[PDB]
C-alpha cells in the first residue's frame, strides 16, 4: 500500500506578553515520530518513535535549527495576519500549517500537500499540480502574489517530490519491522438488551493499524445505515486504533444482521454474525 | 525531514 | 472566531477486567481553538499523573488529543473524563462505560 509523511506545526499567539506557543508533530502514516514544543525545556527536536533514535546527532541539529526557524516564520506571519484582517492585540490567535507527500505501493511519488489555515480557516494552499496557490480570501491573495514572485512553489516542489520522498523511504526501511507491518483487527460482537423486545449488536474492532477501517452493518445481505451508530475511530494509546459500531435490532432477530469489516491488512473482508 | 525554508507570508 | 464543540470519548485501551492493569484514555476531537482543560476522575476526584499527546489536528483544522493514565479497575471504582473548553457552558462529565 501507499504511504504518507506529514509535518504539523500550530502557533498560538500569546497576547500578553513572550512570543507564540509553537507545537509541531511529524509523521510517518499513522505514526508518530518526531515532536517540537516551543514550551518544552529541552529545544530540541525530540524523538517520538524508537526507530527515529538511530539517526546520529546531526539530524537532531539540523531538524532542531529548521524547526527553530519554522516557529519564528509563523511567529511573524501571526504579526502580518493581525495588520492583514485588522484585530486587535487583545485576542489570541492560531495558525496551522501541514505539508508533506504520500507514496504509492511501488513507493514512488504520488502527491504532494501544502496548507496554511487561520484562525481554523482556509487560508492559502498549494495547488495539486505543485505549481500554483489557492488563495481563500484577499489577504491570502496578497500572500499569493508575494510567493510568485520569490518563486515559493517551486522551492516547494523540490521538497515535496525530491527531498520528502527520499526520507520517507528511508525511515520505511529504518521502521521497517512497525512501519511496514499491517495489524488486522481483532473482531468480536456484543449483545445488550435495551428493554424486553429492543437488543443492541456492537461489532468492535481492536488493535488495528493503520487507522482507515470500514465497518457495515447487513440485514439479510442489504447495508442497513438506520438504527446505527459508528464511531470515529479512536486511538489505543500503543500505536494501534479501535472503532465500533452498533445496531439496534428486535429481540429475537440478530441472525439476520452481519457487520462486515474492511481493512488493508484482511486479505478478504470479514463477516461477523451474532450466533455462536 | 523538514522543508529547509519556510517563507514568510 | 469560529469555534468547534469538542467530542469525547472516554474508553479502556485493553478489555476491561478487574484487578488487571491497564490505561484509561479520553480522547478529545474536533475542538478549536486549541486551548483545552481535560481530566480524569476517579470517584469524582482528580487524579494527577496524567499524560497526553502531543497536539495534532484534521484536515477540517479542527485539533485532537489523547489524554491517558495507568490504572486497574476494581468492582467499585467510577472513572470519568472532564472536559471544558471556551465552548461550553461548563465542564461536560463523560462516564466510563465499559462496553463502549
Amino acid at each position: 500500500g501507499s504511504h504518507s509523511m506529514r509535518y504539523f506545526f500550530t502557533s498560538v499567539s500569546r497576547p500578553g506578553r513572550g512570543e507564540p506557543r509553537f507545537i509541531a508533530v511529524g509523521y510517518v502514516d499513522d505514526t508518530q515520530f518526531v515532536r517540537f514544543d516551543s514550551d518544552a525545556a529541552s529545544q530540541r527536536m525530540e524523538p517520538r518513535a524508537p526507530w527515529i533514535e538511530q539517526e546520529g546527532p546531526e539530524y537532531w541539529d539540523g531538524e532542531t535549527r529548521k524547526v527553530k526557524a519554522h516557529s519564528q516564520t509563523h511567529r511573524v506571519d501571526l504579526g502580518t495576519l493581525r495588520g492583514y484582517y485588522n484585530q486587535s492585540e487583545a485576542g489570541s490567535h492560531t495558525v496551522q500549517r501541514m505539508y508533506g507527500c504520500d507514496v504509492g505501493s511501488d513507493w514512488r511519488f504520488l502527491r504532494g500537500y501544502h496548507q496554511y489555515a487561520y484562525d481554523g480557516k482556509d487560508y492559502i494552499a498549494l495547488k495539486e499540480d505543485l505549481r500554483s496557490w489557492t488563495a481563500a480570501d484577499m489577504a491570502a491573495q496578497t500572500t499569493k502574489h508575494k510567493w510568485e514572485a520569490a518563486h515559493v512553489a517551486e522551492q516547494l516542489r523540490a521538497y515535496l517530490e525530491g527531498t520528502c520522498v527520499e526520507w520517507l523511504r528511508r525511515y520505511l526501511e529504518n521502521g521497517k519491522e512497525t512501519l511496514q507491518r499491517t495489524d488486522a483487527p481483532k473482531t468480536h460482537m456484543t449483545h445488550h438488551a435495551v428493554s424486553d423486545h429492543e437488543a443492541t449488536l456492537r461489532c468492535w474492532a481492536l488493535s488495528f493499524y493503520p487507522a482507515e477501517i470500514t465497518l457495515t452493518w447487513q440485514r439479510d445481505g442489504e447495508d442497513q445505515t438506520q438504527d446505527t451508530e459508528l464511531v470515529e475511530t479512536r486511538p489505543a494509546g500503543d500505536g494501534t486504533f479501535q472503532k465500533w459500531a452498533a445496531v439496534v435490532v428486535p429481540s429475537g432477530q440478530e441472525q439476520r444482521y452481519t457487520c462486515h469489516v474492511q481493512h488493508e491488512g484482511l486479505p478478504k473482508p470479514l463477516t461477523l454474525r451474532w450466533e455462536p | 525531514i523538514l522543508a529547509k525554508f519556510l517563507h514568510t507570508l | 472566531m469560529i469555534q468547534r464543540t469538542p467530542k469525547i470519548q472516554v474508553y479502556s485501551r485493553h478489555p476491561a477486567e478487574n484487578g488487571k492493569s491497564n490505561f484509561l484514555n479520553c480522547y478529545v476531537s474536533g475542538f478549536h481553538p486549541s486551548d483545552i482543560e481535560v481530566d480524569l476522575l476517579k470517584n469524582g476526584e482528580r487524579i494527577e499523573k496524567v499524560e497526553h499527546s502531543d497536539l495534532s489536528f484534521s484536515k477540517d483544522w479542527s485539533f485532537y488529543l489523547l489524554y491517558y493514565t495507568e490504572f486497574t479497575p476494581t468492582e467499585k471504582d467510577e472513572y470519568a473524563c472532564r472536559v471544558n473548553h471556551v465552548t461550553l457552558s461548563q465542564p461536560k462529565i463523560v462516564k466510563w462505560d465499559r462496553d463502549m
